[PDB]
């Protein structure tokens, strides 16, 4: 079984990771897992390579590598994602507001992401999450709006829905010049 | 499942428009590089018209010049 577990494994590999210096240290820690069986270090070590949205998929590929006794803390410590989306009905004219911050756009090159959310308020009472990506609101997709464009549709009308999808990264581009970089929701909320 | 021009006209309350431009064959793509005298010319009232093109200008900035990262809090 295990040639045919590192076939597709590799395959997986090969399509999510370009660089071969990537993939070599991808197989390393993985190697260097094996031996300690240290999975919060590995978690830790596979986020170097781990680092955007398009990534994150290796860690589903990554998991049957995980014995039994080691995929409850595994799961634990890495992003819990559903393909399944979730749909929430909030309202604007609450005297709290909405209770959440947001930041992305299309002039970013990311899509939208919850990266606060106010510990009681309403976007956390309908279960809202920072980490989370916005993928439609009001029946609209968002995939070609700009930053502003989405925060005048949100506010269109006295109530707003919002569609989601969890991620558990957040985009970061401190400046103009500076590239666009990937922060794990605990790094991002513990900086801020 | 919406078209980017769907979306573009829904965040600035003009999407009775919509009819109307995808009408005269125009997407957002198109849209970007009306004129007023463009929109002038397909019955587009001047109200809306200024809207429209206040609009295109400020995601051809955001495009072009994008600045850092910020929160918007709602």
């Amino acid at each position: 079984m295990d040639r045919k577990v590192a076939r597709e494994f590799r395959h997986k590999v090969d399509f999510l990771i370009e660089n071969d210096a990537e993939k070599d240290y991808l197989y390393d820690v993985l190697r260097m897992y094996h031996q300690t069986m240290d999975v919060a270090v590995l978690v830790g070590d596979l986020k170097l390579v781990i680092n955007e949205p398009s990534r994150l998929p290796l860690f589903d590929a990554i998991r049957p590598l995980i014995p039994l006794k080691h995929q409850v803390e595994y799961d634990q410590l890495t992003p819990r994602r559903s393909r399944k989306l979730k749909e929430v009905r909030l309202d604007r004219l609450h005297p709290e507001g909405l209770g959440l911050s947001v930041r992305g756009g299309l002039e970013f090159g990311c899509g939208l992401f919850i990266s606060h959310l106010i510990k009681g308020g309403q976007a956390d009472s309908v279960g809202l999450q920072v980490g989370d990506e916005i993928v439609r609101i009001n029946g609209y997709s968002i995939s070609s709006c700009t930053h502003e464009e989405v925060i005048n549709l949100i506010r269109t009308e006295k109530t707003v829905s919002i569609k989601v999808r969890h991620i558990g990264l957040i985009p970061v581009k401190s400046s103009p010049d500076e590239p666009l970089t990937w922060q794990y929701v605990d790094q991002f909320v513990s900086e801020s | 499942e919406t078209s980017p021009l769907e979306t573009f006209l829904a965040s600035l309350h003009m999407e009775d428009f919509a009819a109307l431009l995808r009408q005269e064959k125009i997407d957002l793509e198109a849209l970007m590089l009306c004129s007023d005298l463009d929109l002038r010319s397909i019955s587009v009232p001047l109200g809306p018209r200024e809207k429209i093109l206040g609009a295109v200008r400020r995601r051809r900035q955001a495009m072009e010049r994008p600045p850092a990262l910020e929160d918007t809090e709602l």
